[PDB]
Parts: structure tokens; sequence; C-alpha cells
């Protein structure tokens, strides 16, 4: 799921409380909501939190001894096997020294008012095949390392809710077989991390960014161990922050080409904050979520870049003059009071500045019309809004290797900046800065009122299939880089005799029932303005707390 | 009681239920969803396992045969047959207390069917244990833990080398889209650990192996969605340059992005 936000706070840096678990899971923002929530308690469960699609296992959420939570983990899980193909043989492909018979099934796809079409899907020993080169003899099978462990994972994931401890859950964490982190807390203060999922233990020699031969010899060996996955319990620094960012030092990533683990990484914006104050509260680690959502992931990563640049320039110099506006900034956006436009023009100036650079820089040195996969600065966005998180661009990642010069552990084997020295370019990017941004706001920075992004709960569900009518979309003015949903548990508060508390924000409301008549819920947009707003409103967990907050009950009497 | 299932809403809607053993408890939230998000949880089916086009038409033939050519659901089956009795209940559950509140809605559908139903055509018809799994295996697995553009990779890397020559194009292939890089900010410290499998551009034996690849890139294929979020079910070919126009635009964070 593209984005997610963690952030786990163990004893030795919690506040007023033991441990604090904040997550912020990044779907996209739909009407009904993304997520589901749900208590159980009965048949050894004792739960409570919220979960996407409704799953049997929530994703979100604790057990009153210890809470969990989910943030992608994009490690690398799937390699492609280029299977060979022979004319004498269609439908098999070499293997280990034969020909072996690709498994293969019709479907029919049944249209509403349209006429029903059929095809066939293909499967080798490596996965479903994606598409075949007949002119190569290829077929391409996308081998997953989870394959046969899909429902293995589901069941992990509810299992897991059981656990009252750290070794019972990684017991749980190790049958959970997608590229997800994985993040523990509990009523003593313990925290933990795990890089969850099957992994495939390579042959020597594999790459795993681009595809390889599926004769046999390059054949996965079976998959790494649990061991292997990069995890943590009680780490020395008393916190666990994840942004989708690599999980520990040399693991690497999906091979997805708009994916990089560099130095640039939006993570720094949360390790920050929680580095700054030997300790925090519930409130403060809360209020993380508001900083980082409103937070241009930019700035800080090109600032010293640009105040190089412009360092002896003269004081009348434009491009030194968007320098200083960068300078006095802390990069967090605010509206203004119109609820259409940001207080100050930086991202604008960073958008526009990034656009150029990347222009002359990665663009110029690849190819069309692979450069168009490295143009965007990451800021071009619609009326309607991003309809994900936000993240530094592959582009911005790459230049940022560049500008950091021989700092960076990337050999540069083609200088971007193609012999011209990098204050030139950077130089000349402010000059298009400046022309593009004057001649459209003027010449007085000050009052220059740029646009702000905004947020749309959409009625299409991330496949882009309706799951509502359109005019159950709903609009937020003010675009947040934050979880779907936030949640929020804090073990042994000082606040409370609780052992735990939890909070949590499942908007547009927890109902997407609307009766034929139109009625809608009476939980069908309770959590909308609290969404807006940072709210939250307690979960609870306890049959006395569930009671004293009782709306309604229904008691059935069911035989299996 | 053994047969009791007892379902509590809070202030916010939010239901806890409270059931003495696996089946009953997993049956008490099948029956809440159901009644919270019969339609979103019908759609997140169909979008699960490509039958949208039965119920919404031609837009989405090729969004159904997508995500059937993305899975193999006899693999699935296979693993629902394997489960133990324990495990079986929470999905037989699940379903089966959907069931009982989609069974009273299509009784009485005057004042229980989702007006959505209404409005898109069809009524909603009964769950099993696959369904239930499906949801998960079609958005968890099939879509968020699936992320590979290794063809892609390689269509970038024949066009660098013929840009740039063989080695010098492997050498910018690395620049752009590094294995592995020192500098990354990680979740766990260096201090505590370190990833005991050193990957390295030295050794690779692989890339040298492939055919040099000349089709379209794959990424271009994806169906393109506009601002509403909707498929714009386009020609192919107005489909590649809508997906080119999108990610040069946006990249990642944007339509065409991830
Ligand atoms: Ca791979
Ligand atoms: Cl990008």
């Amino acid at each position: 799921p593209t984005g997610s936000n963690m952030w786990v706070i163990g004893k030795s840096k919690a506040q007023d409380a033991k441990a604090i678990m904040v997550n912020g899971p990044q779907f996209g923002w739909y009407a009904p909501a993304y997520t589901y929530g749900i208590g159980l308690h009965g048949a050894g469960y004792d739960v409570t939190g919220n979960t996407p699609f409704a799953y049997p296992g929530l994703v979100f959420g604790h057990n009153g001894v210890i809470s969990w939570g989910s943030t992608a983990g994009f490690g690398d899980d799937v390699d492609i096997f280029a299977e060979r193909l022979s004319a004498e043989k269609p439908g098999y492909y070499l293997h280990n020294g034969k020909w072996v018979k690709m498994l293969s099934r019709e479907e029919t796809i049944t249209v509403k008012n349209g006429q029903a079409e059929t095809f066939t899907v293909w499967r080798t020993v490596h996965g479903n095949i994606l598409q075949t080169d007949q002119t190569t003899q290829t077929a391409y099978a996308k081998s997953r390392a989870w394959d046969g462990k899909e429902v293995a994972s589901l069941l992990a994931w509810t299992h897991q809710m059981k656990a009252k401890n750290w070794q019972e859950w990684t017991q749980q964490a190790a049958k959970q077989a997608l590229t997800i982190n994985w993040y523990y807390a509990d009523v003593n203060g313990n925290i933990g991390y795990v890089h969850t999922g099957a992994y495939p233990d390579r042959q020597s020699g594999h790459d795993p960014r681009l595809p390889v031969p599926g004769t046999g010899k390059w054949d996965w060996k079976g998959l790494l161990p649990f061991e292997m996955n990069p995890k943590v319990y009680n780490p020395q620094s008393g916190y666990i922050a994840n942004w989708n960012n690599s999980p520990q030092k040399d693991y690497p990533a999906s091979d997805l080409f708009a994916f990089l683990w560099g130095g640039a990484d939006r993570v720094t914006e949360i390790d920050r904050l929680l580095e700054q104050k030997p300790r925090l509260t519930a409130d403060q680690a809360w209020d993380v979520i508001r900083q980082t959502s409103r937070q241009d992931l930019n700035l800080r990563l090109f600032l010293p870049t640009l105040q190089a640049a412009t360092s002896g320039l003269t004081q009348s110099d434009p491009r030194r003059q968007l320098v200083e506006t960068l300078t006095r900034w802390d990069g967090i956006n605010l509206l203004n009071d119109d609820g259409k436009t940001w207080q100050q023009p930086g991202s604008a100036i960073l958008n526009v500045w990034l656009t150029s650079m990347l222009k002359r820089t990665v663009v110029a040195a690849v190819p069309m019309p692979f450069d168009k996969w490295y143009s965007a600065s990451g800021y071009e966005t619609t009326q309607d809004g991003p309809t994900g998180s936000l993240n530094i661009s592959v582009g911005a990642k790459i230049l940022y290797e560049a500008v950091q010069g021989d700092k960076s552990p990337i050999p540069q084997a083609v200088d971007l900046f193609a012999g011209k020295p990098q204050q030139e370019v950077v130089l000349a990017a402010l000059e298009d800065t400046w022309e593009t941004l004057s001649k459209r706001y003027g010449n007085n920075v000050s009052n220059w009122k740029t646009p702000a992004m905004a947020l749309t709960f959409r009625a299409n569900n991330f496949f882009g299939v309706p799951q509502a009518a359109a005019e159950e979309t709903r609009h937020q003015a003010e675009y947040q880089n934050r979880g779907t949903e936030n949640d929020m548990i804090v073990f042994s508060p000082t606040t409370s005799d609780r052992p735990v508390l939890a909070w949590d924000v499942v908007a547009p409301g927890q109902s997407g029932f609307i009766a034929p008549d139109g009625t809608v819920d009476k939980h069908y947009e309770d959590q909308l303005k609290m969404y807006e707003n940072f709210g939250r409103k307690s979960l609870w967990l306890t049959k006395q707390d569930v009671e004293a907050h009782k709306e309604s009950q229904e008691v059935l009497h069911v035989q299996r | 009681s053994s047969s009791e299932i007892k379902i509590v809403r809070d202030e916010y809607g939010m239901p806890h239920i409270y059931a003495n053993d696996t089946w009953h408890l997993f049956y008490g939230y099948g029956y809440v969803v159901a009644q919270d998000r019969l339609f979103q949880m019908e759609m997140a089916r169909r979008s699960t396992q490509g039958t949208v086009a039965e119920v919404l038409g031609k837009d989405f033939v090729k969004f159904d045969k997508d995500i059937r050519r993305n899975y193999w659901p006899d693999a699935i089956r296979a693993q629902i047959a394997a489960l133990s009795p324990e495990d079986m209940s929470i999905l037989q559950g699940y379903a089966d207390g959907m069931n009982a509140w989609i069974d009273k809605v299509n009784t009485n559908p005057e004042t229980l069917l989702p007006k959505q139903f209404n409005t898109f055509g069809f009524t909603p018809k009964r769950w099993e244990p696959f369904d239930v799994a499906m949801i998960f295996v079609g958005t968890m697995a099939n879509r968020f833990s699936d992320s590979t553009s290794e063809i892609d990779n390689l269509a970038l890397l024949t066009a660098l080398k013929d840009k740039y020559g063989v080695s010098q194009g492997m050498a910018v292939f690395n620049q752009l889209k590094w294995l592995v890089n020192p500098s990354a900010p990680t979740t766990i410290a260096v201090q505590e650990s370190n990833y005991p499998l050193k990957f390295n551009q030295q050794n690779s034996q692989t890339a040298a192996l492939l055919p040099r690849y000349d089709l379209p890139a794959p990424m271009l294929d994806r169906p393109a969605k506009g601002a509403d979020g909707a498929l714009l079910a386009l020609a192919a070919g107005k489909n590649r340059e809508t997906i080119a126009a999108q990610f040069a635009q946006g990249g990642a964070n944007g339509l065409a992005g991830y």
C-alpha cells in the first residue's frame, strides 16, 4: 500500500507513560472509510482497533497487554523469471532440462449490457505469466516469495492478536509472508519491530532488480529463515520510526524503478522530531502526525545546496532572495484564511526549482522516453489533491546523491551536471523559478498566495472501482500527508489507572449504510470533522468501558 | 450461551462482539460488517475477483482480466482446504455471519438494502470462505505486496546500454537504481545490527544473460485513472500516452503513480 508511517516510543523515551505507539497507514482516502472499527471478545481474543476492509485480523489495535501496527515493507519479495519457450512445444517451457507443461485456465468475463469475453491465464513453476514476447521465445513469469502463504498471512495477522509478549508475537510475525513492517509495544514499555515476510534465498550472482532465466540454474534456493528478517526489540535509541524507509543497514529495497532507499528519505522528518526532546508525551507523539502531515519534504534536502549556491550573491539578486525566503521557513505548510492558499510560497518555489533541476540533470541523462520516469518533482497534483502519501520523488533522490558530492556513496557513473559546476545549474534553476513565479504572482514575494493541496475521500476504491455513489465523495480543504486513519496506543499512562488507553479516527465514519429512501446512517459522517482537525476518539477494550459507552446492542442465538 | 452472540455498538457505532467460540465470534464480525459496509464489501469482492464488469459494464473488462491474470484461485482454495477446523472457523464464521444479514436484507429490501444496490442495479449474493480470504489476498497480497518492475527495468537498461554502450549503460543503471545505499536512514540503527547478505554490483551474473528488451515498458499499460479515481478505460494507445503524461508530471505521487 504505497505510504504508511509509524513511530513507537519505548520506556526510555516516553513521558508520562511506558510506551506510545502512533500509526498512520496511507492507502488513499475513501468514502466509505478504508478501515473498519471492530472489537472482538471471546474465543481467546480480547481486542480493539480498526482494520482495512474488515479483515479478520486487526492490522491496527491492542489487546490490553500488547499493541500492534504495520507499515508497508517494500522489500524485494518478487522476481521475474524469463521462461524459454519453443515453437515445437506450444504451452511448454524449458526447466531443468525438460519441456514442462504450463498450467492454464479459461476465464470468462460476464459484462453488464455487453458481450462476454473469454481468455486464458497461464502459469509456470515460477508463477503466473505476465506477458510473452514470442519473437524472443520468452514468457515472463512473476515469482512471489509468499506464493502459497496468502491464507497463512491472513491467519498470522489474526493469531498475533492473542500474543501476550514479544516471543509469542514474533512466532506469528514469522508466519506473515507479505513484505510488511510489523510493530509491537506492551504494558511494561517494551517496543519492537519486525520487517516481516518471506524473502527468497537467491543464487549467488542473481541481480534482483532484473529478470533471471527460468531454465533452472537461477531458481531460488528456497526462502530465507526468519533469523534473516530485520528485527529489533528494545532498541538502545528508545524508539522505532518508519515511513517506508529501509529497515536496516544494507537491506535491499523493492526493485520498482521509482522506489529507492538513499540518503534522502522522508523518515528523517519523524526522526528529528523524536530525537529533539529527551522524552515525549502521548500528546506530543500524536502531534507528530500534524507536523509531518504539513512538512514539505524537499526543503531539508536542498536548502544547503541552495544556500551555498547563493552565498556570494548580492542582496538585490532575486535568486538569492528566493533562497532567503526558504531559509526563514521551517517547511510546515499552513492554510491562509481563504482555505485555498498556503501562508508561505516555499513549496511552489521548491516545485519549480526542483522541476527545472531534474530537467537539467537526471532527465537529460536518461534516454527518451524513460527520461519521463525521473522528471517529476512530486508536487504536481490535481484539484482533488493527492491520491496517497507524498514522497521525495525518485529523480529528487538521485539528484540528492549528486549534490552531496563525495559525501554520497553512489558512484556517479554519469556526471548529472554534464561538466558544469553544480552552482551554475542550481542558479539557473533559481533564475527559471524567479521568472515563472514572478510572472504569475508579481515581484512582492510577501504577498504571493500560492495554491494549497486539498484532500478528497473518493467514492471509487483504490482499484478505481465504485464502492459508493459519486455524490458520496467528501472533501477537506487541507491536504495532510498522513494516515488514512491514525491510531495511538499508550501503555501504563500516568494520567489514568487503566493500563492502556487507545484512540483512533475512522473517517468519514464507521457506517457506509444509506437506506433505500436515502436516510444516511447516524454514523455515516461523524468522524469527518475530527479527521480534519487532528482529533481522535477513544477506542474501548474492557467490558466496563464498552458498557459505559454503549449506544445499542443486539443479541443473537445461532447454531452452526 | 454457546449459541449466543452479543453485539454492542459504542457512541461512534463501533461494534464489539462477544462470543464463546471461534465460529460464533467471526460470525458476529461478519454480521456487523454486512450491516455497516455491505456495498463496499460487495464491490471489494468484485474488485478482488475481477467480476466488476458483470455489474458495471464494458469499462471494467480489462480491469477484470488483469485481476484474474494476477492470481491462481485454485491455489487459494487448496490453502483453505488444508486449514485445521479452528482456522477454517474464522473464515466460515465470517462468511456465515455476513450471509445471515444478507438474507435479512434480501427479505426486507425496502428498508435494509443499501441504496447503492438500487443505484447500480443489482442485489447482493451470499459469501463463502474463499470470498472472505480473497478480500485480504486481493488487497494486501496481490496488490500491496506484489511490487515489481523488473521488465520495465530491463527496458530501461536496454535503452541505457544503447545510449552509453554496455558497461556504462549498466553503470548508469546502478546510479539510478542502486541495489543498496549505505547512507539510507534505517529503522534499526547500525549499532543494533546489519543485514548479513551483502548485495553489490561486482558479483551479478544475470544482467548479462538476458535478451535486449524493446517492447513498450509494461508500466505504460496499467489502466489510467482520472482525478476522481475512476478508471478511464481508454484505447491501448491513448492509455499509454495518458500514463506517460501523468507520470512525467507527477511521478509516484501522481495519477499514474504508486
Ligand atoms: Ca526482484
Ligand atoms: Cl517519483
